[PDB]
């Protein structure tokens, strides 16, 4: 029974940022790399970046490679997303899937079911 | 980041049929290689993985749900179309470049 | 089943009188282990973890000088005092220096002159050491189940994962439906960690040798040293500079992180920010086959068609998987599956998959099997809707045995003596064999200890030179052989 | 320095990639060449007295390869 | 310098609590000098453990005394009304002297 | 029965100086060193320094060096233990433990039950 | 392989160490303490020759 | 045992020269006996303190 929660629904004003937490319960948080999904209301999935929460290495698609930050908390098994210069246009979705890193402890080629778990998905306003 | 693959915009087929949904993408991110997945969206939930490994389904998903690959265009396929099938088809892909692409949506409707 | 694809797998066949055989697992290798009427299992040594390492030495790799002061004496009355003399946190320096009237002595000559500037140490690389007691080896057993996913390695979701330490000398693993395996390891006689260093700089950590480190050219301080301050041999970071005997300076000489990373070049990187977990090194096991048994090996065979779901595949290692769906009843069944001739008239491959069975009817299952060289077909299911795959191979069994013949050079060249102890049986010629290499191996690294591959290729080239030109037809043929050998290893080295 | 004497030829390797095997391995190789060419002239002189203290060319040749081989090394 | 233990330790009757005794590569990380003190109100100290584990002649089996790096551990497993007390770590360090813990105080409730 | 037995609780005022004794019967009181040990009320204990019985050796903490002076009286098998110029921080209860010393006489290293016995406790206020 | 030093060790009273001291071979060893049941097997490598 | 009521496995023999054949008492062990040469370990006569 893994488990991801979410914070609560946000609603902030464009110049302000957001951050989203995704709690990992159920499985061992540190040996997954916990991925950020955005969706817009009604509009197609987008891939935002992956933290390895083994060793704190991130990564983040060029849309959000400067505006976008992930943390995890190894005692507190959670990931953390900020979003910092917020737009109307930003507004969305944001879940948080789950990946497998190898025993090596490092996120090189993800596992061919990855996002196999979701967040209950998080709502941004702008 | 990369370009969106390209699936039909919406999809419907008479209850108990066949339909099939197309998954267009690069030579780098669905022809590359074989990290094409579905996800099932139903409204207001989490998409769901339906398919990876291009056919491979995960444990809990019903056969129906079969999945094939040719070129750079990746197809999902349902058997015996439900009630329960009314949700938001995605086809995700791992591209060489090591990102991860979302296909636009397909939205498949029974009746 | 997370063994293909790894390139450095080795398959271990058959198991001695008693279900026994010697393994040598390393890391970055994997091995595959074949007996019959035994599961085909899949055996990593995937980490390496020293714990609780008490730090031997620290060094100094970057300085700097403070508080610089000098005196001078007039010549001929001795040396110049300082009071900074006193403690060892300045370094200082004696020099002569030309004086006379015109600096304030009274007389011409040399006249002593000591510097001493107070040095602080702003980067320094620990050195710590592990008792070869607190080592945990990691060893993922993986049956060759054919789960679907079970070929990717990395995960090893399925594969159990058992903790070798040197506390206890048996560890037991029970796959489900397999029995259990025994594993006897040996992490005292791996990497002999009472011979080497954890030397980590600036989260980057090395694998050293333990004599080498104790020889570095740097300031260092004890490895229990609270203050910090108390820095040995300063003068290798700093320079005293006395130009044109007129006036004494001293300078720190520089950051000397690079020089270290270049210092670095033949030993080995670990990682030692999250736990001095290190990949790298080897394992001696043995595996006890006794309580190993085949699963499935109850059901009946699977009466239906099956459909290829991934297209048959050639490993690196000679061995062909392949990926298929069940679409018959009788869901917990066993997949018929052989490598015939075209005729079928006789089986030529060997399933390296040994029983095969579709668990479910949904799930896929991953086959693999060793088809011979050449042409071959692979049946899979009962005859109506029978699969046929053709194959062809593209090798030969001389070129088989020549790369065998170099791969095992090759792991005689890492591993030494221990060569002889993998996939061994406790055969008589093994024992002698391995008694032999550790003779001439403790000979060897007595003759060869600290040069170079280039300075080994060298060696090599004269020992076979003289060999050549020797009378004796005995010495000849002993010394072109140990040239031979010291060339092989001189080109297989500095890896 | 410490770059003076690398972690080289002390037993401990594996299979593992150490850590500059492949850009430290002809690191040596190629300053010998540069020095011998931008040094021309000792190389005559090794050359002349490795000819000298001869009487057989594989002692000649070894000789002259050795002082070529120590000349950037003493350094 | 002193051996750092927990301020307060509590554990329900019957169950089984652990003391943690964390200090220097020179007190307790370097040298087997682990010594565990038990002090009841009032009362001198009463030597608990010692070289880690070994436990007095008199002192109950139910005491064991564990050793990981820097740290020394003091287990209970009985956890009776009269294990109720202060328990003191202290250790010989490499200077010749001896360093104690700061006492923590065990409650059954 | 090897008991050790200290003078009783004595009252003093700040810049004053206190001798508290400890008389060692049971057993060979020049085999074993004395141990001096305080604790002010209700907080940790504190290590002084030793003496040893046989030749009269001494070991002070840094702390306690200047002010603490241990004496013994192989006579009357007692050591004593002077503190001077007490000030209200040395209020306290001050123990004396023993450890044997080796066969040389010479006290260095200790033996692994070290303090195995103590003395009642002597209680000093300033 | 080896023998033992402290010859006939015995235990005397179960909440009791006993420690044993025993010489083994040049090279690898194990010492075995107890029987079937949970007998605890330990390995060791003596370095010299 | 630190418990120090009862004191054992710290049997110390004198022998001097008049009395040179000595026995300890090792608690379930028996008895040893020692007959020492003090006579010839030192030539005292031919020492200062
Ligand atoms: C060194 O010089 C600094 C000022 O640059 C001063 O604060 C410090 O006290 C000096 N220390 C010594 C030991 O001279």
């Amino acid at each position: 029974e893994v488990q991801l929660v979410e914070s609560g629904a946000e609603v902030k004003k464009p110049g302000a940022s957001v951050k989203v937490s995704c709690k990992a319960s159920g499985y061992t948080f540190t040996s997954y790399a916990m991925h950020w999904v955005r969706q817009a209301p009604g509009q197609r999935l987008e891939w935002m970046g992956w933290i390895n929460a083994g060793n704190g290495n991130t990564k983040y698609s060029q849309k959000f490679q400067d505006r976008v930050t992930i943390t995890r908390d190894t005692s507190a098994s959670t990931a953390y997303m900020e979003l910092s210069s917020l737009r109307s246009e930003d507004t969305a979705i944001y879940y948080c899937a789950r990946d497998k890193v190898d025993d090596y402890g490092d996120y090189w080629f993800p596992t061919l079911w990855y996002f196999d778990y979701w967040g209950q998905g998080t709502l941004v306003t702008v | 980041s990369q370009s969106a693959l390209t699936q039909p915009a919406s999809v419907s087929g008479s209850p108990g049929q066949s339909i099939t949904i197309s998954c267009t993408g690069t030579s780098s991110d669905v022809g590359g290689f074989n990290y094409v997945s579905w996800f099932q969206q139903h409204p207001g939930k989490a998409p769901k993985l339906m398919l990876y490994d291009v056919t491979s389904r995960p444990s809990g998903v019903s056969s129906r749900f079969s999945g094939s690959k040719s070129g750079n265009t990746a197809s999902l396929t349902i058997s015996g179309l439900q009630a329960e099938d009314e949700a938001d088809y995605y086809c995700s892909s791992h591209t060489s470049r090591g990102t991860w692409v979302f296909g636009g949506g397909t939205k498949l409707t029974v009746l | 089943m997370r063994c293909i694809g790894i390139s450095n797998r080795d398959f271990v066949e058959g198991v001695s009188g008693g279900s026994w055989v010697d393994i040598v697992l390393e890391h970055g290798s994997c091995v595959t282990t074949m007996a019959k009427n035994k599961p085909t299992l899949d055996f990593e040594l995937i980490k390496t973890e020293a714990k609780h390492p008490a730090t031997l030495r620290k060094y100094c790799i970057e300085a700097k000088l403070t508080n610089t002061t000098t005196a001078s004496r007039c010549p001929t009355q001795g040396e110049p005092s300082l009071n900074e003399e006193q403690d060892k946190r300045f370094v200082c320096k004696h020099s002569m220096v030309d004086r006379g009237w015109g600096n304030g002595c009274g007389l011409f000559g040399k006249g002593g002159i000591v510097t001493c500037a107070m040095f602080t140490c702003k980067k320094n690389m620990e050195g710590k050491i592990v008792q070869p007691e607190n080592l945990e080896y990691t060893i993922v057993i993986t049956p060759h189940s054919g789960e679907e996913n079970a070929v990717g390695n990395d995960t090893g979701k399925h594969g159990k994962e058992i903790k070798v330490t040197p506390q206890s000398s048996i560890t037991e693993a029970e796959l489900t439906g397999y029995g259990t395996v025994t594993m006897e390891c040996s992490p005292r006689t791996g990497l002999d960690f009472n011979e080497m260093v954890l030397l980590q700089m600036e989260n980057k950590a090395w694998l050293v040798h333990r004599q080498w480190f104790l020889d570095l050219p740097l300031p260092w301080l004890p490895g229990a040293d609270t203050q910090g301050s108390n820095w040995i041999q300063k003068e290798t970071l700093v320079t005293f500079k006395n130009p044109h005997a007129k006036k004494q300076d001293v300078v720190v000489l520089g950051s000397q992180e690079g020089a270290m990373h270049t210092a670095l070049t033949g030993a080995t990187e670990i990682q030692m920010s999250s736990g001095n977990l290190l990949f790298t090194g080897h394992l001696k096991c043995r595996l006890r086959m006794d309580k190993l048994q085949l699963k499935g090996m109850s059901y009946s065979m699977c009466t239906g068609k099956f459909k290829v779901v991934k297209e048959i595949a050639e490993t690196q290692h000679g061995t062909i998987v392949i990926r298929v769906q069940y679409e018959g009843d009788g869901s917990p069944c066993k997949i018929p599956f052989e490598i015939m001739d075209l005729e079928k008239r006789h089986v030529l491959g060997r399933l390296i998959t040994v029983n095969p069975i579709v668990t479910e009817k949904d799930s896929p299952v991953n086959i693999e099997a060793e088809p011979p060289f050449g042409d071959s077909y692979i049946i899979i299911g009962v005859e109506p809707g029978q699969l046929k795959l053709s194959w062809f191979k593209k090798g030969s069994s001389i070129g088989q045995m020549f790369e065998t013949t170099m791969r095992g050079a090759k792991r005689m060249a890492i591993l030494g003596d221990t060569a002889w102890d993998f996939g061994s049986l406790g055969g008589v010629f093994t024992s002698i064999g391995k008694a032999l290499h550790q003779v001439f191996g403790a000979i060897y690294g007595a003759a060869f200890s600290g040069v170079s591959w280039t300075m080994k290729i060298l060696i090599g080239v004269v020992i076979t030179w003289i060999g050549m030109n020797s009378r004796s037809t005995s010495l000849s043929v002993s010394l072109v052989l140990v040239g031979v050998v010291t060339l092989y290893l001189g080109v297989m080295v500095q890896a | 320095s410490v770059a003076l004497v690398p972690h080289v030829g002390m037993g401990l390797e594996t299979r593992t990639e150490t850590w500059m095997s492949s850009e430290g391995a002809w690191k040596h190789a190629q300053r010998i060449e540069t020095w011998v060419l931008r040094h021309p002239g000792f190389t005559i002189m090794a050359a002349i007295l490795a000819y000298t203290i001869g009487t057989t060319y594989f002692q000649r040749v070894l000789i002259f390869i050795l002082l070529t081989a120590v000349a950037p090394s003493m350094t």
